[PDB]
């Protein structure tokens, strides 16, 4: 694995100092629905005329970037993603930006959200469960390694792909940092304790939010809910975590390792690192090598009839994409 | 039960990003 990693860093190194830029123009492709929305932008379902293939275009407004503070974290997303080459994170196909928007045109990821299939499933058993943190296991490490810091793992970010693989979107709150940072970022429920207590923190959220999603998966809520994110934050700093009757000792045991306050004996940022992970118990079924290369039976397929379907996203209302004639925050986005 | 105390809360639909 380090052999692997160490070569890893080299291909993405070349990528962070050089980036690509304006691969595509908005004219290249029909815009056909919107699959998802977010707190920043707009993704979209599109066909890509000259080559006939459909792709998920994320469209962010200049002036709504602006407006939220997200300058530096839209360029640290797109600079990332452009970069970054792992079988579980989704492809940043094309990019390029407009007088008025931003847009990162990713590989299409058909099966749509993890969380529509656990929310309408209501919660995955423990093989099943297990079968998807492995694979986020293995990605944190691959990002990790790269001094990569992800910060905002949720069921709504990871895509399940016609072979019943996890693709992870949403890098926008990833950032390269090798220390601490401070920005408080990422989804309520999903923040470990030292992001909200504002004290700076480290790559060992990623961990605590992998605890989270865990945790979520396998019991169908999770481990600290309430109807506004100030009761939740008060929740997750108490610490206190009580699990379903129906989880393995095991996955308790994995749980009260990640869902951990106390930094040196959080499971991922102690002295074997991921290893305390990959070899913990409840992934003792875990072929890693197999969930790498792809050859692991998927416990669940999304229906998918042909190219183009959407079936599996929820349907939003449209709206409009305009663009000024006028170039909105042009200095500020050289680099994009 | 928990489940249903989570299904009747505000919170069970897609959650967007903390943006101040
Ligand atoms: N490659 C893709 N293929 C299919 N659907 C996608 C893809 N990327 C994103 N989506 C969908 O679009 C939604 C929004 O994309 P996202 O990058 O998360 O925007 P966002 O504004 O950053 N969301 P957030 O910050 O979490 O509030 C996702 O939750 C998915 O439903
Ligand atoms: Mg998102
Ligand atoms: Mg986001």
């Amino acid at each position: 694995v380090k052999e692997f990693l160490a070569k890893a860093k080299e291909d993405f190194l070349k990528k962070w100092e050089t980036p690509s830029q304006n691969t595509a123009q908005l004219d290249q492709f029909d815009r056909i629905k919107t699959l998802g929305t977010g707190s920043f932008g707009r993704v979209m379902l599109v066909k890509h005329k000259e080559s006939g293939n459909h792709y998920a275009m994320k469209i962010l407004d200049k002036q709504k970037v602006v407006k939220l503070k997200q300058i530096e974290h839209t360029l640290n997303e797109k600079r990332i993603l452009q970069a970054v080459n792992f079988p579980f994170l989704v492809k940043l196909e094309f990019s390029f930006k407009d007088n008025s928007n931003l847009y990162m045109v990713m590989e299409y990821v058909a099966g749509g959200e993890m969380f529509s299939h656990l929310r309408r499933i209501g919660r995955f058993s423990e093989p099943h469960a297990r079968f998807y943190a492995a694979q986020i296991v293995l990605t944190f490490e691959y990002l990790h390694s790269l001094d990569l810091i992800y910060r905002d793992l949720k069921p709504e970010n990871l895509l399940i792909d016609q072979q019943g693989y996890i693709q992870v979107t949403d890098f926008g709150f990833a950032k390269r940092v090798k220390g601490r940072t401070w920005t408080l970022c990422g989804t309520p429920e999903y923040l470990a304790p030292e992001i909200i207590l504002s004290k700076g923190y480290n790559k060992a959220v990623d961990w605590w939010a992998l605890g989270v999603l865990i945790y979520e998966m396998a019991a169908g809520y999770p481990p600290f809910f309430a109807d506004q994110p100030i009761q939740i934050y008060e929740k997750i700093v108490s610490g206190k975590v009580r699990f379903p009757s129906h989880f393995s000792s095991d996955l308790k045991d994995l749980l009260r390792n990640l869902l951990q306050v106390d930094l040196t004996k959080r499971f991922g940022n102690l002295k074997n690192g991921v290893n305390d992970i990959k070899n913990h118990k409840w992934f003792a079924t875990t072929d890693w090598i197999a969930i790498y290369q792809r050859k692991v039976e998927a416990p669940f397929i999304p229906k998918f009839k042909g190219p183009g379907d959407t079936s599996n996203f929820d349907d939003y209302e449209e709206e409009e994409i305009r663009v000024s004639i006028n170039e909105k925050c042009g200095k500020e986005f050289t680099e994009f | 039960t928990t489940y249903a105390d989570f299904i009747a809360s505000g919170r069970t639909g897609r959650r967007n990003a903390i943006h101040d």
